[PDB]
């Protein structure tokens, strides 16, 4: 469009600083909603242990909870070492 | 709340910072979490009129933990008699108190 | 200002008052007051004249001093209770600090000197917001902390307000200063019934806002601000003089007009609590309000003051001002006594 | 010539070098040849205070290894 | 309570009396107004930090943000007063009710 | 042992300031086809000592109608803060290791504006007050970009500890992913320090008298020393922030040598720039901030808040 | 202690240099010596520097941007939370609202010095 | 370059926090012994100091509840030297 | 003697307030308020608040209070300005200092004073928490929650600051 080929070239010749400001600001709001890696940002933050992992009292029907840290049950951070 | 919009719309605008015992970041407790947890539970649903009489004990402990008024008076009493028997010499500090 | 900016500022005045109402946290109540004070100065400093600037410094100084006192109450409450919930205050000192802070925001005696002077310096439209809308936010907080207010402190502020408001208005010829002292007097009734039945506080507040809004709108319609300026209205818009008589009579509490409804209901609730001396004093003292309301009727409606020749030119042009809701309000402020038992909706 | 400014640059450079050399050498002097412990968070302080009480001497930079175990 | 709370609350009372007793300078009254915020900021932080009220640690900042904004409003009016009479003296603000 | 460390940090700072004046007069001279001081001591090595003795044995005038308390406080406030902005700097180990060091340096540099304000206020000179208000307006305005730019970089570092910038730049200088911020930071430090082309305070040709006009002898020297101690500190900050130096715990002096050479080159860039460009008008360096940098700095602040998130590269907290 | 000692040594040295910068030199002051510099001519008028509106707005404008900076400082610690979507939305809300303030001053001739 | 290096630093931080969680049971266990020991070192001195005062009940609580209440700094170091109190109070705040 | 740093700072905090509360000329009211602002940062730091303490220096002192002096210099002028201010300030300072002296005297001697509230003279350190082993700063973790928990506060706080810019331009425009 001419208003797209004449407005864009006119500002780019008179307000180059502002044009770059709105381009960088625009990408800040848009890319996070499309970036595949945004989901890894939450998992690293949620896998960082700040508190003590308080243990549970084994009632005998919690097969998903490991008994020892080196058991193959519970969360796995194998996705993070590759990352 | 004059207009309880928060309850009507199921939205939490400012209820999260109302009390110390609510969900804090990283599950950090407050000094008097236990006492507040007892005073809020005692007085829940009984209105403020019954609370000022039927939950006085819980609110006495919770007030004590917040301001430590009765704890400092006792420590003041300990440090008075202890200092009294330093010129009227009868008490001597133990090795582990020096 | 720019019309869009004027709209933005007005919505900020409303937004601040609404935040004070829907909030459960003392910090948010304080924020709403601060946001409310921020957006109100520009509508007071809109005509850009020395008197308006003075009315804003005096309003800024009083409200800012009140916000800090209201803040010291919140922190003192935090120290002794450890929570920010908007309910009764858990320490007598915080109650006295907050009650006085809300008495300064409302403009109750003896913290009343700013109301007459601020309203006189600012235009009529802003005075309407100053005396009707600004009363909502403080009344919401009092409605919630009333089972912590020293009964002698609130009742003392109520009696003084009726006396100061009634006595102060007798010696006024400026319309913006008559409505200012009238506002002080009505604040006394609202707070005098607060310890007994807070519902009657809302009822008197609602009827006061309607009646006061009708008065200012009718003064704005003819752009009148002095007693003599309003005494020419019989010769330009005679109908507007009858409405002023009907509304002024109602504000005086004369039956069968609406303005008698709150005075009627408050006397009932106070009597139920075996309080007879105080309602009788409040009712009798309110006759001071009726007196300087009656004088306006004599100079506006019931007598024909000397006109001026140039008034002959105004008869050729109609009223172009908005006069919004004026037909509706002047009927609610005069013909609602039969609907008195509708007050239960406010419960 | 332009290499007559270097004598003035050299003196300025040596002056700016001392603050970082003095601090690095002084810390090792005061901490038994090691870096000064850094404690930005209470957990690090607790261990540092623990090392002060697990030393016999009232110093945190004296480290006792397995030789001190039973 | 504690020794510190005596002086912080004693500092608020001093500035409140200073804010209620104008001398001649409107600027001086605003300074006492911002002395009241400082004591409120210190008192709020003392209570919050001591009790480990984690989520309340942002309240002092919010208190500081709005008070500064109202300080900007106060200076704006003070400036406009000066342009009218040439000085920020308060005895020039007596047109109303006189 | 600590009181010795303070002296090992204070004395060399003043000496470096002393010989930075000589280096400026000689570097500019050669860029101007001149020689510069080469008579007072060999190659001018004694020029700083001659000036120091001269100034302190000269008459310290202060106009009679002038606030003595604020007249004396300003040189104290300016020079005290200039040295205070050096204690948290890692070289590679800081004198005082703060958990919030970057945030401590912003606060100290925001109090230095008082020395300018008090300097021109306690002079009863109309021209001096004009400079102070202009100088204060310039100083606070360019602090906005320092704080926002600094926050943007710390979103790649993780905290406010100055020593963590060393760990952040272990693999790569931060100037490579943040050269748009380096460009605006470098100029913001030129304007914060009131150096050319942002030195209209010293531009008497602009019909403007600087706030340091009614000062002679020693008190003038104290203002001068603080100004030149800020130039070195800002460039030390500009090196630790965008040009990181690898820290080997076993050979700390290797870090200090490289970190000092970077500081000198960035500090000699100020002299280079002062010799090449004309001054701005006062309204042109206000537009440069309020219309060019801040619109761009805010844009980049948003980008650096979301870039670590969309790339899964959020730094640690500890 | 170390910090309280470092500040004390920094300002004591500064204070010492001023006292020896005032009491060491020989002084001889007369009426014209102790007058404001001016520019060599007698002063015109006996009033202080008049107030300028443009300088007040920039100072106020700095304050309001400075306060919004006070809210943006904790961003490095906020990006460590599990609720990244809410943090990212709120961080970009403040910065944009900080930019809208800049735009408003810009368009209403708030940034101009051409009185 | 920053992305990969920052992600590695997160893996390093997790490793440093895992070490903390491995030791917290030991540090927690010895903290309880230290705290209880200091309280009994104050209960005994309380008995000797407060023996002629009428109505004093050695070791009487100030809370209606019998639940364990974490002592404040005063209760622990009530009778102790200034040097050992300054570090336990302002040791961390003042450490550089 | 150093274990009472907070109380000593609080005394200097009160005395600084008696400085600008007596209302000397606006030049020295700011100097008094700057000094007490810095000491206020000292008290907050000693209770464990570092970000809150630094925010005072960066915002209250380097921000708001710089604008006060900036405005005071140009929006105010000095007429016979001196601490010797018509005896109103001299007698205001002595009353303030004398009031502080007695309060400090009876709290350091009786270890307790009852004025509106009950105060205890044992020492501000007696209420401090015993300690934890946490790998983070609680005050910092509570302010970073502003962007995770306090969406509502950011919306109103952000809106108020935006309107403050709009309001001030209206007020000062003059037409
Ligand atoms: C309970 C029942 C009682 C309800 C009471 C309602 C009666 C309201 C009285 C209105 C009287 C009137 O004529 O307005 C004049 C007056 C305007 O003064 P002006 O001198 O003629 O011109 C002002 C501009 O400077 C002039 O500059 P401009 O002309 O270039 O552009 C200004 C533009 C601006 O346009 C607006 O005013 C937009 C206002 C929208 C506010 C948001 C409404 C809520 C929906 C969102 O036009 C107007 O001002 C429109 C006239 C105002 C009408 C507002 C009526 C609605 C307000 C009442 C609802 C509750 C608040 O309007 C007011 O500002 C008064 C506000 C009334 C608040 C009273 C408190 C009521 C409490 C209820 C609870
Ligand atoms: C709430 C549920 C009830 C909804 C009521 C619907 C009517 C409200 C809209 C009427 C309107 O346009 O002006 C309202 C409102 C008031 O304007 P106004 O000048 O006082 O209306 C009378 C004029 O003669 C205005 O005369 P006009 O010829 O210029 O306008 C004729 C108007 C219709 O003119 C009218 O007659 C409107 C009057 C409606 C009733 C009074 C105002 C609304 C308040 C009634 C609420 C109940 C009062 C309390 C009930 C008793 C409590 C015990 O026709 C319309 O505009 C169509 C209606 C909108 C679609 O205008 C606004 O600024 C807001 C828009
Ligand atoms: C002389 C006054 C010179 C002008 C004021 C200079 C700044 C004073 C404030 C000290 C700097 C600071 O607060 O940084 C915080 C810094 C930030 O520390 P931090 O948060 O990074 O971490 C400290 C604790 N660790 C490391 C364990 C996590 O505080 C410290 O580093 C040390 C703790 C503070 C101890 C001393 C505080 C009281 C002394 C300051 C007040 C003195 C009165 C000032 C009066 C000024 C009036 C204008
Ligand atoms: C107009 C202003 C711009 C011009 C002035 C800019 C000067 C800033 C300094 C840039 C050059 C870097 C300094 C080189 C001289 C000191 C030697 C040195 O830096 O160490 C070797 C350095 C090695 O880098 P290093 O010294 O930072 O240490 C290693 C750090 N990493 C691994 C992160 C890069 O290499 C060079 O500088 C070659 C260029
Ligand atoms: C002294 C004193 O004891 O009286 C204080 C006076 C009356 O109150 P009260 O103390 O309860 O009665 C006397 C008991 N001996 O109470 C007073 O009126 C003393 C003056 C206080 C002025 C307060 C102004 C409002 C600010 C309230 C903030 C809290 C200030 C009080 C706590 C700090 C005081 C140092
Ligand atoms: C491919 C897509 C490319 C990007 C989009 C291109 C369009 C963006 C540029 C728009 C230009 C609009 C016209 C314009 O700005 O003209 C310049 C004018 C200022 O010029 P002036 O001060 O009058 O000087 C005249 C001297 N002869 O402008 C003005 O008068 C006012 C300008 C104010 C706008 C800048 C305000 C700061 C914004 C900071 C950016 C923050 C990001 C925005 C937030 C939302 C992001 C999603
Ligand atoms: C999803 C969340 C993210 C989105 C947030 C929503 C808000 C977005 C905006 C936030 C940033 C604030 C930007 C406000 C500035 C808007 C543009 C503007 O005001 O330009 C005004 C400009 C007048 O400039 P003037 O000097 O008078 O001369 C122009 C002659 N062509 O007149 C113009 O010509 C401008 C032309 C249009 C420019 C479009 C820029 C986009
Ligand atoms: C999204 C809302 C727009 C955000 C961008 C705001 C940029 C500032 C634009 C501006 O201030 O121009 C004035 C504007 C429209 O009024 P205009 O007729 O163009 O000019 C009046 C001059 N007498 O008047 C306005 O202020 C309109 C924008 C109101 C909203 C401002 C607050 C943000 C929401
Ligand atoms: C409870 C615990 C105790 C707490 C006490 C808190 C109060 C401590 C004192 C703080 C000092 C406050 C400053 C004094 C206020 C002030 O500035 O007064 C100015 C006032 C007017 O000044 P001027 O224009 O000169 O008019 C008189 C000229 N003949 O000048 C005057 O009218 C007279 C000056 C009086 C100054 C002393 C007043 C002390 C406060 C009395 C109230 C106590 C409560
Ligand atoms: C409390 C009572 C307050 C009234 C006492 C002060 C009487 C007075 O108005 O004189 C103020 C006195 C002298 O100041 P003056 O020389 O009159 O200043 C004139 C400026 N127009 O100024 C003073 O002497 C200071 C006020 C007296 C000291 C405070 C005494 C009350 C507190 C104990």
């Amino acid at each position: 469009a001419e208003r797209v080929a004449a407005f864009l070239k006119n500002v780019w010749a008179k307000e180059p600083v502002l044009v770059a400001s709105f381009a960088i600001a625009g990408l800040a709001v848009i890319l996070p909603t499309l970036s595949p890696y945004t989901k890894y940002s939450l998992m690293i933050n949620r896998a960082t242990p700040y508190n003590y992992p308080v243990p549970l009292r084994d009632d005998g029907n919690m097969p998903d909870v490991p008994s020892h840290p080196q058991d193959p049950q519970g969360p796995s951070l194998e996705w993070l070492k590759r990352l | 709340p004059f207009f309880d919009v928060q309850k009507r719309l199921g939205v939490d605008l400012d209820r999260w910072m109302t009390i110390q015992s609510a969900e804090q970041p990283h599950k950090i407790p407050s000094r008097c979490h236990a006492f507040e947890k007892e005073w809020i539970e005692c007085a829940h649903g009984i209105g403020s009129i019954r609370a000022e009489k039927e939950c006085k004990i819980e609110f006495e402990d919770f007030r004590e933990c917040l301001l430590r008024q009765k704890t400092m008076k006792r420590l003041h009493a300990i440090r008075r008699q202890r200092e009294k028997l330093i010129k009227e010499g009868k008490y001597t500090p133990p090795p582990h108190h020096s | 200002m720019n019309p869009i900016i004027f709209i933005i500022i007005l919505l900020t005045i409303m937004l601040g008052t609404i935040i004070v109402m829907i909030s459960s946290h003392w910090l948010l109540v304080w924020i709403g007051f601060e946001m409310n004070m921020l957006a109100i100065i520009p509508i007071m400093m809109k005509n850009h004249n020395p008197r308006a600037t003075e009315a804003s410094t005096k309003y800024f100084l009083t409200q800012s001093t009140a916000s800090m006192l209201l803040m010291m109450a919140v922190i003192i409450n935090l120290m002794f209770s450890g929570q920010w919930t908007v309910m009764k205050l858990f320490n007598p000192m915080a109650s006295m600090l907050m009650t006085m802070a809300l008495a300064m925001k409302l403009g109750m005696a003896p913290f009343h000197f700013w109301v007459p002077e601020v309203t006189q310096g600012i235009p009529l439209s802003s005075g309407l917001i100053l005396l009707t809308w600004q009363k909502l936010a403080p009344m919401s907080v009092l409605y919630q902390i009333f089972p912590s207010i020293n009964l002698n402190l609130i009742l003392t502020l109520s009696v003084l307000s009726i006396l100061i408001g009634g006595w102060g208005g007798l010696n006024q010829t400026q319309l913006r200063k008559i409505m200012a002292y009238s506002s002080i007097a009505h604040m006394g009734w609202m707070t005098a019934v607060l310890p007994y039945n807070p519902t009657m506080t809302l009822l008197n507040l609602i009827i006061y806002i309607i009646m006061t809004s009708t008065m200012f709108t009718m003064f704005m319609a003819n752009s009148t601000t002095t007693t003599l300026s309003l005494s020419h209205t019989w010769n330009k818009t005679p109908i507007m003089t009858v409405l002023i008589l009907a509304t002024l009579l109602s504000m005086g509490g004369l039956p069968p007009l609406s303005g008698f409804m709150p005075k009627w209901m408050i006397i009932q609730e106070m009597t139920k609590n075996n309080s007879i001396i105080l309602p009788t004093f409040m009712a009798i003292t309110a006759l001071l309000n009726l007196y300087f309301y009656m004088r306006l009727t004599y100079s506006t409606t019931l007598t024909m003051f000397p006109s001026t020749n140039n008034m002959k030119m105004k008869w050729q042009f109609p009223l172009m001002k908005k006069m919004t809701f004026l037909p509706t309000m002047v009927v609610l402020s005069t013909m609602m006594l039969p609907l008195t038992p509708m007050l239960s909706v406010l419960e | 010539m332009w290499f007559e400014v270097l004598p003035g640059i050299a003196v300025m450079g040596v002056c700016l070098f001392i603050p970082g050399m003095a601090t690095a050498r002084i810390h090792r002097f005061s901490n038994g040849g090691k870096e000064k412990r850094v404690a930005h968070y209470p957990y690090q302080w607790y261990l540092m205070e623990r090392d002060r009480r697990v030393s016999g001497v009232n110093r945190s930079y004296v480290s006792k290894g397995l030789e001190n175990i039973d | 309570m504690s020794m510190v709370y005596m002086n912080i609350m004693m500092a608020f009372t001093v500035s409140l009396v200073g804010l209620l007793m104008y001398r001649s300078h409107l600027m001086s009254s605003l300074l006492c107004l911002e002395g009241m915020m400082l004591s409120l900021f210190v008192m709020a932080a003392l209570t919050i930090l001591n009790s480990h009220f984690t989520l309340a640690s942002m309240m002092p900042i919010i208190l500081l943000v709005f008070a500064a904004c109202e300080a900007a409003l106060g200076l704006s009016l003070l400036v406009m007063v000066s342009n009218t009479y040439g000085t920020d003296y308060v005895q020039n603000l007596n047109l109303l009710q006189c | 042992m600590f009181m010795i460390n303070i002296l090992m940090l204070i004395i060399p700072i003043l000496l470096a300031v002393a010989f930075l004046t000589l280096v400026e007069r000689k570097v500019l001279g050669y860029m101007q086809l001149r020689k510069g001081p080469n008579v007072v001591g060999p190659y001018g090595l004694l020029q700083p000592i001659a000036d120091a003795i001269k100034l302190f044995i000269k008459e310290p005038l202060r106009p009679a109608t002038s606030s003595a308390s604020m007249f004396i406080l300003a040189p104290i406030m300016a020079l005290g803060l200039a040295l205070t902005m050096w204690i948290p700097l890692p070289m590679p180990y800081p004198l005082i290791n703060m958990n919030l060091g970057v945030l401590f340096m912003l606060a100290m540099s925001s109090l230095a504006v008082y020395s300018i304000l008090w300097s021109g206020w306690a002079s009863n000179s109309k021209y001096a007050l004009i400079g102070a208000l202009r100088a204060v307006a310039q100083t606070i305005s360019y602090e906005v970009t320092l704080a926002i730019i600094l926050l943007s970089v710390l979103l790649m570092s993780g905290s406010f500890t100055l020593s963590t910038l060393i760990t952040t730049q272990e693999q790569m200088w931060l100037i490579l992913p943040a050269w748009p911020l380096a460009m605006m930071w470098f100029i913001s430090t030129l304007a914060e320090t009131n150096r050319a082309p942002f030195d209209l305070t010293e531009g008497e040709s602009e019909l403007v008298s600087g706030f340091n006009v009614e000062y002679a002898a020693g008190p003038f020297a104290l203002f001068f020393m603080a100004e030149y101690a800020n130039i070195i500190m800002m460039n030390i900050f500009t090196a630790i922030l965008f040009l990181g130096t690898s820290h080997n715990p076993h050979m700390p002096e290797l870090y200090t040598i490289n970190f000092t050479i970077k500081s000198l080159l960035l500090t000699m860039s100020f002299l280079w720039i002062r010799a090449s460009y004309p001054r701005f008008r006062y309204d042109q360096l206000m537009h440069l901030l309020w219309k060019n940098f801040l619109p761009l700095t805010l844009a980049l602040c948003m980008w650096h808040v979301s870039l670590p998130i969309l790339t899964s590269g959020i730094p640690p907290q500890t | 202690m170390n910090l309280m000692l470092a500040l004390l040594t920094n300002f004591t040295l500064a204070t010492l240099l001023v006292i020896i910068a005032f009491w060491l030199p020989q002084l001889n002051v007369y009426s014209e010596k102790t007058s404001p510099y001016e520019c060599g001519f007698d002063p015109m008028g006996s009033a202080r520097l008049p107030f300028s509106m443009k300088f007040f707005l920039v100072a106020i404008t700095f304050l309001l941007f400075d306060l919004e900076i006070a809210l943006l400082l904790p961003l490095p610690w906020a990006s460590q939370t599990a609720n990244l979507n809410t943090m990212l939305t709120m961080a970009l809300f403040l910065i944009i609202l900080l930019a809208v303030s800049l735009a408003y001053e810009w368009t209403q001739k708030g940034l101009e010095w051409t009185e | 370059s920053m992305m990969k290096w920052n992600r590695e630093r997160r893996r390093l931080q997790i490793e440093d926090f895992e070490a903390r969680i491995a030791l917290m049971p030991l540090l927690q266990a010895e903290k309880d012994r230290r705290v209880l020991q200091m309280l009994r070192e104050n209960l005994e001195e309380e008995a000797t100091v407060m023996k002629d005062v009428p109505g004093w009940k050695v070791g009487e609580s100030v809370f209606h509840t019998t639940r364990w209440v974490t002592p404040m700094m005063g209760e622990l170091y009530g009778l102790r030297a200034s040097e050992e109190v300054l570090s336990a109070t302002y040791g961390f705040i003042w450490y550089t | 003697m150093m274990l009472y740093i907070v109380f000593i700072l609080s005394v200097i905090f009160v005395m600084g307030f008696v400085g600008f509360s007596s209302k000397p000329s606006p030049i020295y009211g700011g100097l008094g308020l700057i000094v007490s602002g810095g000491v206020g940062c000292g008290i907050v730091l000693n209770f464990g608040g570092s970000f809150l303490g630094l925010m005072v220096f960066l915002i209250y002192l380097g921000g708001m209070m710089v604008v006060f002096g900036y405005t005071t210099a140009m929006a105010t002028e000095q007429y016979p300005e001196i601490w010797l201010s018509n005896k109103a300030v001299l007698g205001a300072f002595v009353t303030g200092l004398l009031m502080e002296f007695f309060m400090v005297y009876y709290v350091l001697k009786d270890k307790e004073v009852e004025v509106v509230f009950e105060f205890n003279g044992l020492g501000d350190w007696v209420i401090y928490d015993t300690g934890d082993s946490g790998f983070f700063s609680e005050e910092a973790m509570g302010i970073a929650a502003l962007y995770s928990y306090g969406t509502w506060l950011v919306i109103v706080t952000g809106w108020s600051l935006l309107i403050g810019v709009v309001v001030i331009m209206e007020i000062t425009r003059g037409n």
